[PDB]
């Protein structure tokens, strides 16, 4: 999971 | 029914592998989970996903006749993301800047299509 608003986030492909 | 041509190879060992690596690639290097991001109306409103694992896939598996239909899919890809999205959301920006270098990549594709 993840947020479209708030993808960046994250770095790498979440799952 | 597909080829191999000068600008499809282009766009697969000089634009794709561009895409592939940079740091916001990761949302589109696969399509859309609109069960597990919890997004209901995703295709609803996306009619014709499309993603660059996909891309990737058909240019390597040779599936497209020619580059127009590669040019395509990348456009198809972006735009989802614009439409879907609102534009203070921080994936668009990420397409975006893909977006940027796609267009910056695709500048110095030969200008004529011929096959291999």
């Amino acid at each position: 999971w993840y947020s479209k608003k708030y993808a960046k986030w994250w770095t790498v492909y979440p799952c | 029914p597909g080829r191999v041509t000068n600008q499809l190879q282009y766009l697969h060992k000089v634009v794709m592998k561009a895409l592939w690596k940079h740091q916001f690639a990761w949302p589109f290097r696969q399509p859309v989970d609109a069960v597990k991001l919890g997004l209901p109306d995703y295709h609803k409103i996306i009619k014709q996903p499309m993603d660059m694992g996909t891309i990737k896939r058909r240019l390597e598996n040779n599936y497209y006749w020619a580059a127009s239909e590669c040019m395509q899919d990348f456009n198809t890809m972006f735009t989802n993301c614009y439409i879907y999205n609102k534009p203070t959301d921080d994936i668009v920006l990420m397409a975006q800047t893909l977006e940027k270098i796609f267009l910056q990549k695709v500048a110095s594709m030969p200008q004529e299509e011929q096959e291999l």
